[PDB]
C-alpha cells in the first residue's frame, strides 16, 4: 500500500460525515 | 476552490455515488446516512437533496455538491465537525478508534477495505504506538 493511502481514505471518510452533517441541518 | 479542494472533494462524492453515474440519488444519500448511525425518513432525504438540487431535476450532480461543498466550508463550524466525526467513527463512546470500528465504519459506508488496508489506516493515524486513534490523532491526520 502506497504511504500516500492513509491520508487520503481517512479524509474520503471524514468528508462522508461532514457531507451528511451540512446537509441535515 | 482550489484543484486541490477539487480533487478532494471529487473522491468524497465517489463515496456517494456508488454506482458511478455521476448523481447522488436519495437512495444514495440515504445510505450513507444510515451507514452513520441516522435514521431518516423518505420525505426528509428529498428536502436534503431538494436543498443543493440547484436544476430541480431530483439528484445531486459533481457541480451541485461543489457549491454544496463551498458552501459548507465557510459556514460551518471545523471544530465540532471534527469532534462530530471522532463521534461517528468512536462506536462504543470510549475515547478510540479501534481497527474493528474504522473497519466497521468503512464497511458501513461501503468500502470493503482488505485487511492491509485497515492496518495501514490505523499504523498512520497511530502516532503514539498504543494501536488505537485517539482524538489528538484523528486531529492531526485531518487537518496535516
Ligand atoms: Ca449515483
Ligand atoms: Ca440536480
Ligand atoms: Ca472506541
Ligand atoms: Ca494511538
Amino acid at each position: 500500500i502506497k504511504k500516500n493511502f492513509a491520508k487520503s481514505k481517512w479524509k474520503q471518510a471524514f468528508n462522508a460525515t461532514a457531507v451528511v452533517r451540512h446537509m441535515r441541518k | 476552490l482550489t484543484e486541490e479542494q477539487i480533487a478532494e472533494f471529487k473522491e468524497a462524492f465517489s463515496l456517494f455515488d456508488k454506482d458511478g453515474d455521476g448523481t447522488i440519488t436519495t437512495k444514495e444519500l440515504g445510505t450513507v446516512m444510515r451507514s452513520l448511525g441516522q435514521n431518516p425518513t423518505e420525505a426528509e432525504l428529498q428536502d436534503m437533496i431538494n436543498e443543493v438540487d440547484a436544476d430541480g431535476n431530483g439528484t445531486i450532480d459533481f457541480p451541485e455538491f461543489l457549491t454544496m461543498m463551498a458552501r459548507k466550508m465557510k459556514d460551518t463550524d471545523s471544530e465540532e465537525e471534527i469532534r462530530e466525526a471522532f463521534r461517528v467513527f468512536d462506536k462504543d463512546g470510549n475515547g478510540f478508534i479501534s481497527a474493528a470500528e474504522l473497519r466497521h465504519v468503512m464497511t458501513n459506508l461501503g468500502e470493503k477495505l482488505t485487511d492491509e488496508e485497515v492496518d495501514e489506516m490505523i499504523r498512520e493515524a497511530d502516532i503514539d504506538g498504543d494501536g488505537q486513534v485517539n482524538y489528538e490523532e484523528f486531529v492531526t491526520m485531518m487537518t496535516s
